């Protein structure tokens, strides 16, 4: 229920 | 759930601007972030597709600004300012809103440049060939634009038909411009039976009809 | 560095089983899902299956009615897709993707960053056949100025495709690789041909390498000047 496949979508979608 | 690109095909002219419309069916804006779930590809021929933008509006690293992500709720948009010749390819748009994802049909990128005529080339058929009964002769139109040109076949100068084929390749990357084939196959007996073997070429860039020929 | 190779494909009968095969280099494999990505005509791009880093859960397009099926190897870095009881439908080209994205309770939402470059599948009852290739010899009636023109014609092969390359990847300026045509007889041919300087026909070496892999046939020739 919570994590990332890679890094890039996961550092960006936030703001 | 579809997402409809429109225009299908899209001729713009080195150094202007392309516009590429992405519709979807459905909202793709979550809530925890406020950002909208669509990505941007670039396809040149005969490679993969590349990303080039996310979250619709978001450049992805070592992709030029010249490619810039817009839109909201259901129309996007994706442009493509002072253009190059390496842009000419087919741009995809895809959503990511939920775990089914979907791409747009496709949008070609023709580009626009100055008149440059073909440069003709003939091959006759190979030693290695005529062993075999059957004579190709082929005819090379190198690196033109437009892409409209007119290719004629005579032997012993009678006017060819039913007994060739063309392919144009895609369009360079570097240069804009397009090449272009035609063979003319016959069988090894009518090739020995005639003597002069011409390539007539048309062309705007020609001030004139352009003729290649040889004697077997 | 970072990279995706595929192998398999080519020709494959109707309700027959084909599998296809992707290496991964150049990344942590294990932090990453994968996905397979098809391209038809007529319909353009379409996802067909991702795997995850893995607690192996798999997920699949529906309107593939369970008959592709995605595997995975961490140690050998491979992504594997089987087709099974292909249909028409099913001719097309064939891409493995890096998958970047996230997931949380409701599901993943990612993004394809790298691709592999592509294998084509061919459903087909037609038989293989390997290419004949040709030298189209630079002459006088080549020529323009200064600049010469030769190549290939690569001949008579099924199914597509078949990749042209010169002096085993070393000369790539002033080549033009034609698509395919198909000819009456239900084969393919292409040429393959390249500018180069007239002057120079004497000292310089070009030698096509054609490579129709549905055929495991590789052909190497030499293109000397005429006669
Ligand atoms: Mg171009």
């Amino acid at each position: 229920i919570w994590g990332c496949s890679g890094k890039l979508i996961c550092t960006t979608a936030v703001p | 759930f579809l997402l409809t690109q429109s225009p299908d095909s899209l001729a713009v002219t080195l150094g202007e601007t392309a516009t590429i419309t992405c519709r979807s069916s459905r909202n793709i804006l979550h809530s925890l972030n406020n950002k909208n779930y669509l990505a941007w590809y670039q396809q040149r021929p005969g490679q993969a597709p590349k990303l080039l933008v996310i979250w619709a509006s978001m450049r992805v690293s070592g992709v030029a600004d010249r490619f810039s992500g817009s839109g909201s709720g259901t129309d996007f948009a994706l442009t493509i300012s002072s253009l190059q010749p390496e842009d000419a390819a087919v741009y995809y748009c895809q959503h990511y809103y939920t775990t089914h994802r979907t791409f747009g049909q496709g949008t070609r990128v023709e580009i626009r440049r100055t008149v440059a005529a073909p440069s003709v080339f003939i091959f006759p058929p190979s030693d290695e060939q005529l062993k075999s009964g059957t004579a190709s002769v082929v005819c090379l139109l190198n690196n033109f634009y437009p892409r409209e040109a007119k290719v004629q076949w005579k032997v012993d100068n009678a006017l060819q038909s039913g007994n060739s084929q063309e392919s144009v390749t895609e369009q360079d990357s570097k240069d804009s411009t397009y090449s272009l084939s035609s063979t003319l196959t016959l069988s090894k007996a009518d090739y020995e039976k005639h003597k002069v073997y011409a390539c007539e070429v048309t062309h705007q860039g020609l001030s004139s009809p352009v003729t290649k020929s040889f004697n077997r | 560095q970072v990279q995706l190779v595929q192998s398999g494909g080519g020709v494959v009968k109707p309700g027959a089983s084909s599998r296809l095969s992707c290496a991964a280099s150049g990344f942590t494999f294990t932090d990453y899902y994968m996905s397979w990505i098809r391209q038809a005509p007529g319909k353009g791009l379409e996802w067909v299956a991702y795997i995850t880093k893995d607690g192996s859960e798999k997920k699949y397009a529906d309107s593939l009615q369970h008959r592709f099926a995605v595997s995975r190897d961490n140690a050998n870095n491979l992504v594997f897709l089987q087709l099974n009881t292909v249909e028409d439908d099913d001719t097309g080209v064939y891409y493995c993707a890096r998958d970047d994205g996230y997931y949380d309770r409701s599901g993943y939402y990612g993004v394809f960053d790298l691709w592999g470059q592509g294998i084509r599948v061919t459903v087909s009852s037609a038989s293989t056949k390997g290419p004949s290739v040709f030298p189209l010899a630079p002459s006088s009636k080549s020529t323009s100025g200064g600049t010469a023109a030769l190549g290939c014609l690569v001949k008579d092969y099924f199914p597509e495709p078949v990749t042209v390359s010169w002096n085993s990847g070393a000369l790539t300026s002033g080549v033009h690789t034609f698509p395919a045509v198909l000819q009456s007889s239900g084969l393919y041919s292409l040429s393959s041909v390249v500018t180069v300087p007239s002057s120079s026909l004497g000292t310089q070496t070009y030698i096509c390498n054609v490579n129709h892999k549905p055929s495991n046939t590789k052909v190497d020739k030499r293109v000397e000047p005429k006669s």
